[PDB]
């Protein structure tokens, strides 16, 4: 049993930028006794570094791993978009074998000005059940963009729910999908529905129109 | 008495003390520990204290008395079977002693720790073939084993090189608990000889045969393969001594 | 180099049982174990256990003893865990990972993973959602389409179009609790191919616990 300390967490750095990553140990492990992993979005972990010296089989020799006793130190010399993963440092040390917290690294390149598109209801589920509008906004970079519903030109509260999905591996843009769900029969003379965005992308506020 | 000293090694570590020529006083050793089981096959257990030999072979380890029940013939257990197994042909006694407080310079080993399985995997497909001690062979599997095994149960592999053979000298181990007092196990393996025995116990003769106290009195002598009869006195030394 | 090929979303109730079954595609269980790593949704890996089939020992991690028993058939080759006796608190993505040894016990390759999900409320089944493409979007780049998943309670469902051609602009979202206990989540693609279309016949779902596959054909509207 040995809890473990990780690095920062979240990290912002452009491509070509050294990273470092700290696995401080609260109790004494051996010079070489911790592997680091990575896990990608959506996966299983794949080893990085073994022994905290040696690297596996088939991984590019950016990922330098080096220190030993207390403090083990991950260094990523150079940094390319599909380093973005989560990296957990193990000691194989102790018993039992104790995960590190685990660090974020994201890869800081570009704003990507957003694109913004309505999926409007349609009757499968206007045949039934709630029917739910939706907002796309393909393409943005980083994560701070916000929608907000507007109902025949009235502003609507928080009966939204936006679900972000993580960058992609070579894109490394995050893409969005906020969802109004709706009673099923209220779709009177409310005969347009439309999503707000704010970003560091695009200058104003880029609304948007159904009708239909 | 290199028998009295550092840590003694656990049991598939066993080491040997092979005694062809001497005198023998066990009790005097017996004496120095709180024997708790002393089991001999092909001789009597008091038999092994007052007989001549060829080779005297004994071995040492440390032993807890909570598993005595695997360490003889008849167990089918990991203890006799991929750590230490003695030879059924000659004679063979067994101790399962103890260390008392007031012995000194026994120190102790943090656990007892044994190999409880020794396997090969094939070269080919999947094929295993278990590897089984023969006489005392010291479990080839000790190589990839630490003196001391870590944790409950671990698991050792090597690949041998190819050719031979191919195939991992898999390998495990498990501990049991430490005890308060080292417990250890002795294993004696005599064996006779043709017509020649060199291990026998240091018999003295009292002052009986003594040629002091008899200083007058007409009686037999053997001094130094020397024999006769006659009458011993107390006089100034002549000759070269 | 042996890929690891494991099974699928058991839904188990608050006081059950799971056999997680790990298989070693190549039929070679060699010199490895196999060690079983936890992780509860949105956090940081554990370990629960390692075996041999080579030797058939087996060992566990002090607090899951007692509940869970790791074996493996080495003849055909498949390690399974059982965790029997299991709470609400367990439900969590379960890997499977090739153990080296005594001191190079680093887990190589790992599991696709198998997420357990374990309380007493229902399995409910896709309900695919219209998909219904804008009209006026761009001049041909990106005519966005994507045909919705709303209203299923046991996560996963897979959602491939072309049934895994089309992999090139599948953007998936992680599906978000609603007011019941189902969450729903969203699948677009984008087409340059813009009046008809080549393949519009599309949008195959799995569903791991209901079984229910739903393919559904994108009109532009």
């Amino acid at each position: 049993e040995i809890v473990l300390t990780q690095s920062p967490g979240t990290l912002s750095l452009s491509p070509g930028e050294r990273a470092t990553l700290s696995c401080r140990a609260s109790q004494s492990v051996s010079s070489s006794y911790l592997a680091w992993y990575q896990q990608r979005p959506g996966q299983a972990p794949r080893l990085l570094i073994y022994g905290a010296s040696s690297r596996a089989t088939g991984i590019p020799d950016r990922f330098s791993g080096s220190g030993s006793g207390t403090d083990f130190t991950l260094t990523i010399g150079r940094l390319e978009p599909e380093d973005s993963a989560v990296y957990y440092c193990q000691q194989y040390g102790s018993s039992p074998w104790t995960f590190g917290q685990g660090t974020k690294v994201e890869i800081k390149r570009t704003v990507a000005a957003p694109s913004v598109f309505i999926f409007p209801p349609s009757d499968e589920q206007l045949k039934s059940g709630t029917a739910s509008v939706v907002c796309l906004l393909n393409n943005f970079y980083p994560r701070e963009a916000k929608v907000q519903w507007k109902v025949d030109n009235a502003l609507q509260s928080g009966n939204s729910q936006e679900s972000v999905t993580e960058q992609d591996s070579k894109d490394s843009t995050y893409s969005l999908s906020s969802t109004l769900t709706l009673s099923k029969a209220d779709y009177e003379k409310h005969k347009v529905y439309a999503c707000e965005v704010t970003h560091q992308g695009l200058s104003s506020p880029v609304t948007k129109s159904f009708n239909r | 008495s290199p028998l009295l000293s550092g840590t003694p090694p656990q049991v598939y570590n066993f080491k040997r003390l092979v005694f062809t020529n001497c005198n023998y006083n066990l009790t005097k050793l017996l004496s120095l520990f709180s024997v708790n089981d002393f089991t001999c096959s092909q001789i009597s257990p008091a038999a092994i204290a007052s007989n001549c030999y060829s080779s005297l072979i004994l071995d040492y380890f440390s032993y807890p008395l909570s598993m005595k029940s695997d360490l003889s013939v008849s167990s089918a257990g990991p203890i006799s079977q991929f750590n230490y197994k003695q030879s059924f042909s000659n004679p063979t006694c067994l101790i399962l002693a103890t260390v008392p407080h007031n012995l000194t310079t026994i120190t102790k080993p943090l656990k007892y720790s044994y190999i409880n399985k020794c396997s090969r995997l094939l070269s080919d497909d999947r094929t295993e073939v278990p590897q089984l001690v023969n006489a005392n062979q010291y479990s080839p599997c000790v190589s990839i084993v630490p003196s001391t095994v870590w944790e409950d149960g671990d698991y050792y592999r090597k690949q041998l090189s190819p050719l031979e053979g191919g195939g991992w000298l898999v390998a495990s181990g498990s501990t049991v608990a430490m005890t308060e007092q080292l417990q250890m196990g002795f294993g004696i393996t005599v064996q006779y000889g043709t017509d020649t025995n060199s291990v026998c116990p240091k018999l003295e003769f009292a002052n009986d045969t003594k040629i002091a106290s008899q200083l007058g009195n007409c009686v037999e002598y053997s001094l130094y393969g020397v024999s006769g009869r006659g009458v011993f006195q107390n006089c100034t030394a002549v000759g070269v001594r | 180099q042996v890929q690891l090929v494991q099974s699928g979303a058991e839904v188990k109730k608050p006081g059950s049982s799971v056999k997680v079954s790990c298989k070693a595609s190549g039929g070679t269980f060699s010199s490895y174990g196999i060690t079983w790593v936890r992780q509860a949704p949105g956090q940081g890996l554990e370990w629960m256990g390692r075996i041999i089939p080579i030797l058939g020992i087996s060992r566990s991690v002090q607090k899951f003893q007692g509940r869970i028993t790791i074996t493996a058939d080495k003849s055909t080759s498949t390690a399974y865990m059982d965790l029997s006796g299991l709470t609400s608190d367990d439900t969590a993505v379960y890997y499977c990972a090739r153990e080296g040894g005594s001191g190079y016990d680093f887990f190589d390759y790992w599991g696709q993973g198998t997420l357990v999900t374990v309380s007493s409320a229902s399995t409910k089944g896709p309900s695919v959602f219209p998909l219904a493409p804008s009209s006026k979007s761009t001049s041909g780049g990106t005519a966005a389409l994507g045909c919705l998943v709303k209203d299923y309670f046991p996560e996963p469902v897979t959602v491939s179009w072309n049934s895994g051609a089309l992999t090139s602009g599948v953007h998936t979202f992680p599906a978000v609790l609603q007011s019941s206990g189902l969450y729903s989540l969203s699948s677009v693609v984008t087409v340059p191919s813009s009046s008809l279309g080549t393949q519009t016949y599309i949008c195959n779902v799995n569903h791991k616990p209901s079984n229910t596959k739903v393919d559904k054909r994108v009109e532009p509207k």
